[PDB]
């Protein structure tokens, strides 16, 4: 898997976004655009801000 | 990269 850890809380600003809590581990799918990744958290697929996370070593 | 708790502008919706 490719994964990241949430560094800062993020309240979704839009309906297609994930809510982020510090220390959440997200399974990364792809980059939609600079700054914005899709991934899965607690069985939801959504978009999240990439500068709120730290990518982890693959493995 | 430095992570900072400011989200980038979005252009692609979904």
């Amino acid at each position: 898997k490719r994964q990241c850890k949430v560094l800062f809380e993020y309240i979704p600003q839009n309906e297609d976004e994930l809510e982020l809590k510090v220390g959440d581990i997200i399974d990364i799918n792809e980059e939609v655009e600079e700054g914005w990744w899709s991934g899965t958290l607690n069985n939801k697929l959504g978009l999240f801000p990439s500068n709120f996370v730290k990518e982890l070593e693959v493995t | 990269p430095t992570p900072r708790p400011v989200p980038m502008k979005r252009h692609i919706f979904r």
